[PDB]
Order: C-alpha cells, then structure tokens, then sequence
C-alpha cells in the first residue's frame, strides 16, 4: 500500500521515566479516524504499559524468587515484561485489524521501533 | 543459509555462540578478568579447601563454591547480556526529526554554528533537557548517554567498564552490582580462610615448611589483597549510587552532587523504594532483537 505520510505519538515522561505513550490527538490524523477510539487505543496502551512497569508485591517477589536462583531462571522462565509485551502485541494487532485497517491506517507495536514512538502510517 | 539481524546491526560489538552474545571489541582485560577469577578460586579449591575441609568442617568449601557459582553467572549475565541499547532511527523517522528540528530552529545567524538541538520535558516537577545524537539521530532518552566505545547509545548508561567486557547501562546493571558485592564477599572470604589456613597449619608444622609447601597461599594472599583494595572501595562507591538512584555518568558530571543539589527527578526521596527499584523491579527485555530474521 502506498503511504501518504507518517506521523508519530512520542514518549511521555511527565509521570516518570517509564513507559507510557502521549495523548495528544495529531493533527493529520483528522478527518480520518473519530479521536474517541483513538484516545481509547492511547489510553490501553498507557495501562498495558503500566501493569509491565508497576512497583509493588510482585515484581519484587519474582526479582527475589530469580536472585535465589543466581538469575540462571531466565533461561527457561519468560519474565513478567515480556508477558504482558505479548499482550500489548496482540491487543495492537487486534485492535488494527478491527479498526485501523478500515479506516487506511496502519498503528505498529512500539517494540519494533525501540519502545520511543508509535509510527502511524496514513495511506490514501 | 539466513541473514540474522546482528551480522547487519551497527556498531562496534561483537557476537559469538551464533548472536546470543554481545561483548565490546576490545574485550583483552575481560579474558585476564576471567582468568584471574578461575585462577585463584582453582587454588584455593585445590590447596586449602582440601585440607580445612578434612580438618575442619565441611562446610567451608561448599559455601565458597556457593559464592563462587553466584559470582560467575552474575560476571557471565553482566558481560554477556544486551546492556539495553536504542536502535538508530530509520531514514524516514530520522528526517522527519530533522525536519521538525529545522522548522522550529528558524532563520540561524551566518558565521554561527546553530545552536545545540535541545528539547526541554518536565519530569517530576523538573527541567531535564535532552540532548541531539547526530550519530543515532534521535533524541536520546532521559538517562541515556552515547558510548564512544561500542558507538550505541545505551539506556540507562553507567560507565564502559572494560573488566567485564561489555557496558553497563540498564538491562545488566542489577547483574553488575551483584557481581560486584559477590565478588567482594568471595574476595574478604578467600582471604580470611587463606589466613586460617596458615596460621592453623603453622601452628603444627611451621612456617617455612608451610610456605615450601605450597606457595599457591602467597599468591593468593597478593591476588586476594590487591582485589579487595580496588573492589571494595568499588563497592562501597556503587552501594551509594543504586541507594540514591544515580548513574555513574550522572556523578561524574556532578549534576545533582555540587551547587545546585537540586532533586534529581528519576529519585523516590527514600532509600529503600530506590534500592527495590534499582535492583528487583522489572527490566525491559531486548529492544533490538538479535535472532530475528531478516529477509
Ligand atoms: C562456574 C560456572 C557457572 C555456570 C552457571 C550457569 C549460568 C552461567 C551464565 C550463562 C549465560 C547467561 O546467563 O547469559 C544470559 C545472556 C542473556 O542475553 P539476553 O537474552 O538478555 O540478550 O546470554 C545468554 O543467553 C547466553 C547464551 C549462551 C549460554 C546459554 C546458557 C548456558 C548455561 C550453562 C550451561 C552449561
Ligand atoms: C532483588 O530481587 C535482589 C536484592 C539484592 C540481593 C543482595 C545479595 C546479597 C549478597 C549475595 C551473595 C550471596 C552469596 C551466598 C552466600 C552468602
Ligand atoms: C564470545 O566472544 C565469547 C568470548 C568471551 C569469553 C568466553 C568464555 C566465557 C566464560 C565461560 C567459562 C566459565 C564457566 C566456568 C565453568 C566451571
Ligand atoms: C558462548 O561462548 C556461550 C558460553 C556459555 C558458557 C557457560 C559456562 C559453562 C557452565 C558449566 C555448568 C556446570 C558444569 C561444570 C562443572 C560444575
Ligand atoms: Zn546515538
Ligand atoms: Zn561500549
């Protein structure tokens, strides 16, 4: 499919230095897409990312239960990040195949690009 | 035969055991490291455990191969692992930065370089302003710096420490500080035992005998010694930067240690959210996957 022009939903480190993505709405993307799934698609993927980075029981539990085991347990245990990454992935590909492809666009799983922008690809 | 994704990513790495691997090139100190380790642990296990093991109790020699075992998986998972490097940015990503960089830079004064490309965030009530990679071309990230070395910019950057062969940023800083004191604890403990050793073995056979025997103790007593003047002054200077979440690439700056001694945003204002933080939270896997297949 031919490309028309991309644009990108950076990072946004206001709450912290963790994962989690802006909402703004673009610009170019009107007209093409309503902003309320849009938000919705934002604000999923902000959550997701928050249940991969959140403190608390948890994830020290687990950070414990592997330095008992002198971290030899990752090579056969997929780490929580990486399960809840599955997640993010299926939940982007559904979402598209549902919704975006429809409308002549395209949302990519923030793991391709280096975990810093979503790359929306606008077609015509 | 496939074209897998590290014979084509850039940078000064290097790959062995087919990719799952990525070291420095100048990985010279990380084999006489590793030859240093094994060297003195072999020693001991073969000259003095043998014998505080018969005459003393039994546990002595397993507890340091407890130690010993915790500091090798720990030195292999510090060296070996991808210290969480930022892939460069595509051409089409890479220009439309530059080009939204050029729009809001303006008209620039001839004669004069531009001035420095610098985006300002507000992180936990600061000004953190980042700063241009004109390699990577991206923004780098809060915390990330560029490695003149491996020439990649690692997230979370600490320091290019040639010692374990790899840098130390922030998938494989946990692995680094548990090597660290590990490696401090085998040290003071090898040493302690060494001393045992000589004074209980002295006391029934005398010291020039002792030393005629074997002079595998002497060695291991200079080796020993020397390795804890560096590595616990290390130790203590990197228990003081994981408790108030620092990076040695920050420290040496001497941005939130001088006049200022302003918050540095990434912090908790504690020191034991920081520390569960640091070390037991959770870690990002490879952002650039290495066995993937290219077409
Ligand atoms: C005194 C000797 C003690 C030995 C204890 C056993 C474990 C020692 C460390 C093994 C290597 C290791 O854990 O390396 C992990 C990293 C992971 O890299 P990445 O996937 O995070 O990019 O790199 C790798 O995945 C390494 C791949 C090659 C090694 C595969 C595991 C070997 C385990 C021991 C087998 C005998
Ligand atoms: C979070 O998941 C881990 C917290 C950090 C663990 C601190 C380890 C202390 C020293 C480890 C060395 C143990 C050697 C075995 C014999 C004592
Ligand atoms: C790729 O470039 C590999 C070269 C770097 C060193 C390779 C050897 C790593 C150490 C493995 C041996 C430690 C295990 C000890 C067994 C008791
Ligand atoms: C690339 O060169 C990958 C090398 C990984 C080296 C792992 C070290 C081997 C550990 C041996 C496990 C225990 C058996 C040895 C006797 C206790
Ligand atoms: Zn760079
Ligand atoms: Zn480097």
């Amino acid at each position: 499919a031919p490309v028309s022009g991309k644009v990108f939903i950076q990072r946004d480190y206001s709450s912290g230095t963790r994962c989690q993505f802006q909402t703004k709405f673009p610009a170019e993307l009107e007209n093409r897409i309503d902003r309320q799934q849009f938000e919705e698609t934002v604000r999923t993927l902000n959550n997701l990312y928050a249940e991969a980075e959140k403190l608390g029981g948890q994830s020290y539990l687990e950070g414990c239960l592997a330095c008992l085991t002198a971290y030899t347990i990752f090579l056969c245990m997929e780490t929580h990040y990486e399960k809840v990454l599955k997640k993010v992935s299926k939940y982007i590909q559904e979402q598209n195949e549902k919704i975006y492809a429809p409308q002549g666009l395209l949302l990519t799983d923030p793991i391709e690009r280096g975990l810093r922008v979503i790359e929306i690809t606008i077609y015509e | 035969k496939v074209t897998r994704k590290w014979e084509k990513l850039p940078g000064r790495n290097t790959f062995c055991c087919d990719g799952r691997v990525m070291m420095a090139r100048q990985k010279g100190i990380f084999y006489l490291t590793l030859f240093l380790i094994l060297g003195t642990c072999t020693l001991f296990f073969a000259f003095e455990c043998r014998y505080l093991a018969v005459q003393l109790s039994p546990a002595i020699p397993v507890f340091a191969a407890m130690l010993f075992l915790f500091s090798m998986a720990t030195l292999l998972r510090t060296s070996f692992s991808d210290p969480g490097v930022i892939p460069r940015a595509l051409p089409d990503e890479a220009a439309f930065i530059e080009m939204e960089i050029e729009a809001t830079n303006g008209a620039v004064p001839q004669g004069q370089r531009p001035p420095p490309r610098i985006k300002n965030f507000q992180i936990n009530n600061q000004i953190v302003k980042l700063k241009y990679c004109y390699t990577c071309k991206i923004f780098r990230p809060p915390r990330a710096s560029h490695c003149s070395i491996c020439d990649n910019c690692v997230e979370r950057f600490d320091h290019h420490c040639p010692w374990v062969g790899n840098c130390v940023g922030k998938r494989n800083y946990r692995y680094f500080y548990l090597f660290i004191l590990s490696l401090s604890l085998l040290t003071i403990y090898v040493f302690a035992f060494n001393i045992v050793y000589v004074a209980l073995k002295s006391l029934k056979i005398g010291f020039l005998e002792t030393l005629k025997e074997t002079p595998g103790t002497v060695l291991e007593v200079l080796i020993c010694f020397f390795t804890l003047w560096s590595v616990v002054g290390l130790t203590g200077f990197h228990t003081f930067l994981v408790a108030l979440n620092q990076t040695t690439n920050e420290d040496i700056k001497g941005s939130w240690t001088g006049k200022n001694r302003v918050q540095n945003p990434y912090s908790h204002g504690n020191i034991v959210k920081n520390c569960c933080e640091v070390l037991c939270g959770p870690l990002p896997p490879s952002v650039l996957d290495r066995r993937g297949i290219l077409p």
